[PDB]
RNA sequence: UCCUAAGGUAGCGAAAUUCCUUGUCGGGUAAGUUCCGACCCGCACGAAAGGCGUAACGAUUUGGGCACUGUCUCAACGAGAGACUCGGUGAAAUCAUAGUACCUGUGAAGAUGCAGGUUACCCGCGACAGGACGGAAAGACCCCGUGGAGCUUUACUGUAGCCUGAUAUUGAAAUUCGGCACAGCUAGCUGUGUUGGCUUUCUAACCCGCACCACUUAUCGUGGUGGGAGACAGUGUCAAGCGGGCAGUUUGACUGGGGCGGUCGCCUCCUAAAAGGUAACGGAGGCGCUCAAAGGUUCCCUCAGAAUGGUUGGAAAUCAUUCAUAGAGUGUAAAGGCAUAAGGGAGCUUGACUGCGAGACCUACAAGUCGAGCAGGGUCGAAAGACGGACUUAGUGAUCCGGUGGUUCCGCAUG
RNA sequence: UAGGCCCAAGCGACUGUUUAUCAAAAACACAGGUCUCUGCUAAACCGUAAGGUGAUGUAUAGGGGCUGACGCCUGCCCGGU
RNA sequence: GACAAUGGUAGGAGAGCGUUCUAAGGGCGUUGAAGCAUGAUCGUAAGGACAUGUGGAGCGCUUAGAAGUGAGAAUGCCGGUGUGAGUAGCGAAAGACGGGUGAGAAUCCCGUCCACCGAUUGACUAAGGUUUCCAGAGGAAGGCUCGUCCGCUCUGGGUUAGU
RNA sequence: UAACUUGGGAGUCAGAACAUGGGUGAUAAGGUCCGUGUUCGAAAGGGAAACAGCCCAGACCACCAGCUAAGGUCCCAAAAU
RNA sequence: GAGGGUAGCGGAGAAAUUCCAAUCGAACCUGGAGAUAGCUGGUUCUCUCCGAAAUAGCUUUAGGGCUAGCCUCAAGUGAUGA
RNA sequence: ACCGAUAGUGAACCAGUACCGUGAGGGAAAGGUGAAAAGCACCCCGGAAGGGGAGUGAAAUAGAACCUGAAACCGUGUGCUUACAAGUAGUCAGAGCCCGUUAAUGGGUGAUGGCGUGCCUUUUGUAGAAUGAACCGGCGAGUUACGAUUUGAUGCAAGGUUAAGCAGUAAAUGUGGAGCCGUAGCGAAAGCGAGUCUGAAUAGGGCGUUUAGUAUUUGGUCGUAGACCCGAAACCAGGUGAU
RNA sequence: ACAUAGCAUAUCAGAAGGCACACCCGGAGAACUGAAACAUCUUAGUACCCGGAGGAAGAGAAAGAAAAUUCGAUUCCCUUA
């Protein structure tokens, strides 16, 4: 509050609306997978 | 207790920041401003150009050196040498 | 009570430390020079983020 | 002669009203700013917010006499209550500690405390009032607060009431005057159906603080009977205008204290002390735009004046000759610049472009200007190059909200 | 123990009432004057309504302004609200 | 052994004592605990001890926690005691003497003399107040003094209606 | 012997007198308003008789030790008649 | 003199801002209620180290605030400071 | 790890009582003998009240105003000192006379000299004639819950972590993986990804990439709550009052 | 005049009032304050007032949530935040 001065979030304008659906995948990087073995799958079962 | 008279004008500008911003023998860059002026105090030399009315700004790289070239103009340059 | 934002922050977006405003005086008149109309990208906010960060907290 | 709706009649008039003012003149006293009578030169009397006069009346206001007196020049003495002395009983406001002198001076600018002098042995009772900025009330005067109250109004926004329409309760009948849908004839009329209104006319709703009868012996009330009004009112619902009657409220700051006058942002000098910066109710001026060419380019030319003569004569509206360094001109106020022109003409044209930008200057922030070079498309030029507005510095206004033109973007099961 | 008196002005006519506890007056009332509203469930008020005042009254009577006995008198303007 | 540094407000940063309670360990206490008073002692400060009196029953010390934690000012709040001070004031006014009571008398009781209101300081009724009414007894406190006395204390009593 | 970058915690936005360059005022103020230095504020001591702002100089505490600064040296009062 | 009525946005008024339980430009008593106060006064034990400002910009702003400026611990960078 | 009589409820005590108000409504003070009443038989002065002996009791210096008894303050004989003196009351020198210690460069008194205008708030500045305090006791002002960000600590490590509930000395330990934060950002969004975004551009830019976050807690500070205390006139509800 | 209001007897115990008004449910409903002023807003549907019950009252057996594969009355606690 600068004292009757408006304050600073008064002169900056407002753009942008969020979404409804923002679909937000779990980003799993490619280094991650370099600790398991036999090549069988990865799958949303076992890769949680 | 008397009614004093009015004053008239008082009503100053703001002010504008002129003169020199670099000065004799340093290392300037490319973009920066030499000199500037309500005018042509000072003219350009070489690998230094001018801009609106104002504003002697150095082409490249290099160290200034302030200089006369008549009786009474004066002329800025920048040698990139080194 | 939990610490209450307050909605003024529809109006900067965190970018991974410090804020990003767009950059003021936008529409409304356009009487004026040609290439300060072309100064229409966004800043990043000064530091004068010492008087609010306790009003944009939880945008994170 | 000019203007207004008209321009103050009667009667009073330096008055409860007369600023200049103790207006000038006459009574009263030897002496008269107040009183009494008249004058008109009414700053700013005046006819029901009444004018002018009036016998009686007033704890009324003002001036002048008589009777009378310690009111006074000028005080004196007597009587009583308290004060005073002794026996009885015995509070209160106040209070940093105190064994507490005066002068001149210094000091937050008026000293019991400090410097320098001077004068005073310790202790109480009776008085007086110059100090202790003595006590008594967190000064009422003044000024501040984005403090409250009460009052006013053609401040803003509202509201109790009051007036007028629509539609419900709410029914029948007629007269008309319409627009609209059709026919036929001479833009206009007949029938012809929707279809609003407009006047009336009844009668079952409704109302009658409207008389009679019963509950009952009772002015309320309920019920019937007869009358009068009557589809109006009264009532709800929605809509307009009235509305200080009543409520919440706002009414800026700067200021050699405040209202009054003037100011409130940008641009240019000076003050400003040879970088930048730098105030005052210090001194001087402007602006809230203008220009389709007064912008871009390629060429070429140089001025206002001073002389000297020459149809017209401005002293000076054209013409030549000569000496002219800027003494002219630059759309606009000033400073800094310009004779390489950044001034004046002549030919073409739209760079008064799109996407940008290394890096600087200024700066609390938001803003503010200057940008080399990069791509796309050009204009001018033979080419080298120049051009992203006018010789600079003024000529403008955050956000929010809304309008219009695009949009590869979202569009709450899917489209 | 029981009234000082007279002459002469200004504002009020008078008797009366008022700021308990600083103001008794030239203020307020008053009889008279006048304008305007009100036809009877009167207007005007109090109440949300029912009820009541007005009034068990009927324009020679009610409520509301403005002046303040009596005397002589109340001149001009309807542009504006 | 050097070597430098150490005035200080608003304010920033460290190291510290003391008070009350709990947990654990370890003690002192009728051969005298905590507080209270007095003393020439010890630590750089806040503070820590130790003897001697008074006191009659519940306290320290180390470690570590938690806080209702420290007093000189708020015209602070409450309770005490002073200064003013033996100072102002005793709340209208005519009393004097003799006798008696009494431990004590200008003040209480009896007498004479004197003065004071007398359209009232007289005699009655309602309004209020609620034992103040009367007798006997008492002297702490009340009465602006005094007191043997009282409208105050103690004990025991007193108000009668057909009109 | 500092400087700068980042991050926690503030306080100040009522200044004053001297010395000089200036505006205003009247070459008036212990006036007001800017520049620039010092000291006080936030600094005790010694001198200016006493005296926040002038002149010397910055107090960690002890001692009955010596030199010196500003001002002084007949007496009050240390030191040259 | 005795009974009675009118109650706070209200009542009464021969009008003065007078009267309404020693008062009143809108009575008192509770409750919202520890109202708000940019304004005064007050804030308690000790010692070491360092230690400022009274200015700039903008404000219904001038005795208030926010940012920069000036101090302070903590990390860094480390030759940039005089 | 709540108070121990100015605290705790206003009220430990024949409290909503005395007491103030016409009324609605305000609203106090005041605890403690000893183990047991053994509560002072008797003698004496005095009218009594009180008092000195005796007596009970460990103690009456424990006497029913009763344990302990501090300060203001009013008093009693005393060792030093004061009637020619100018004073924020001291401090530093120092004579004389009196007393002998937690035995140490000893304690009290002070004829006479230097030196010197109390304290706090507030200020450009104060002895200030600016404010505040009569004095002595007692009470009386940054606290807590929930969060956010920061350093200091301690577990685990590309991983860290439990909420409510259910069992259990109102045991702080067992289970519960719903969730949160972090390992990847950019853009308004679709979407894209170690890079995207604007953009005609692989040009230039802004924000990223190269790895340390996380859970609890001791501090400093913010926010919402009354949020350092004490103070206003004043507003709005609901009632009691015309004596 | 037919009956109804009305009127007269006999039975019945249904109601009224009070409550801790702590908690709950409906009716009616302010302002101080914050925005650095203030009118929409917020203090808050909070305090006062009134009505009705209970040991608990209200809600409640889908004209629901959802979008995948669906599961399923209401209330309450933690996260979503
Ligand atoms: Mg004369
Ligand atoms: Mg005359
Ligand atoms: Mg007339
Ligand atoms: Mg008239
Ligand atoms: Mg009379
Ligand atoms: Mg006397
Ligand atoms: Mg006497
Ligand atoms: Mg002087
Ligand atoms: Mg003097
Ligand atoms: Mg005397
Ligand atoms: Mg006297
Ligand atoms: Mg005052
Ligand atoms: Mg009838
Ligand atoms: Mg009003
Ligand atoms: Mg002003
Ligand atoms: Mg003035
Ligand atoms: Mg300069
Ligand atoms: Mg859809
Ligand atoms: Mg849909
Ligand atoms: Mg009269
Ligand atoms: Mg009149
Ligand atoms: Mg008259
Ligand atoms: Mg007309
Ligand atoms: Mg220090
Ligand atoms: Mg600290
Ligand atoms: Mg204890
Ligand atoms: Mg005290
Ligand atoms: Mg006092
Ligand atoms: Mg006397
Ligand atoms: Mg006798
Ligand atoms: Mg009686
Ligand atoms: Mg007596
Ligand atoms: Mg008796
Ligand atoms: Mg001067
Ligand atoms: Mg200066
Ligand atoms: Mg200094
Ligand atoms: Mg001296
Ligand atoms: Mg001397
Ligand atoms: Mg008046
Ligand atoms: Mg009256
Ligand atoms: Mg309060
Ligand atoms: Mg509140
Ligand atoms: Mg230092
Ligand atoms: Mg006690
Ligand atoms: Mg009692
Ligand atoms: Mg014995
Ligand atoms: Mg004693
Ligand atoms: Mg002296
Ligand atoms: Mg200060
Ligand atoms: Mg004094
Ligand atoms: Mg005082
Ligand atoms: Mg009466």
């Amino acid at each position: 509050f600068e004292g009757g001065q408006l304050p600073l979030f008064r002169r900056l304008p407002k753009r942008g609306f969020t979404n409804i659906n923002r679909k937000e995948y779990a980003i799993v990087n490619l280094d991650q997978l370099n600790k398991f073995e036999d090549g069988t799958e990865v799958t949303p079962a076992l890769l949680v | 207790k008397k009614g004093v008279s009015s004053t008239k004008n008082g009503r100053d500008s703001e002010s504008k920041r002129l003169g020199a911003k670099r000065a004799d023998g340093q290392f300037v860059t490319g973009g920066s401003i030499l000199y500037r002026q309500r005018g042509t105090k000072i003219y350009p030399g070489e690998n230094v150009g001018r801009g609106g009315d104002d504003t002697l700004f150095a082409k490249i790289d290099g160290v200034v050196k302030f200089e006369r070239k008549g009786r009474d103009k004066k002329q800025v340059s920048v040698y990139a040498v080194a | 009570p939990k610490m209450k934002t307050h909605r003024g922050a529809a109006k900067r977006v965190k970018r991974t430390a410090s804020g990003q405003l767009k950059r003021s005086r936008a529409f409304t008149s356009h009487l004026f020079a040609n290439k300060s109309t072309k100064q229409k990208r966004q800043l990043r906010k000064a530091r004068l983020v010492s008087k609010s960060d306790m009003k944009r907290v939880k945008q994170l």
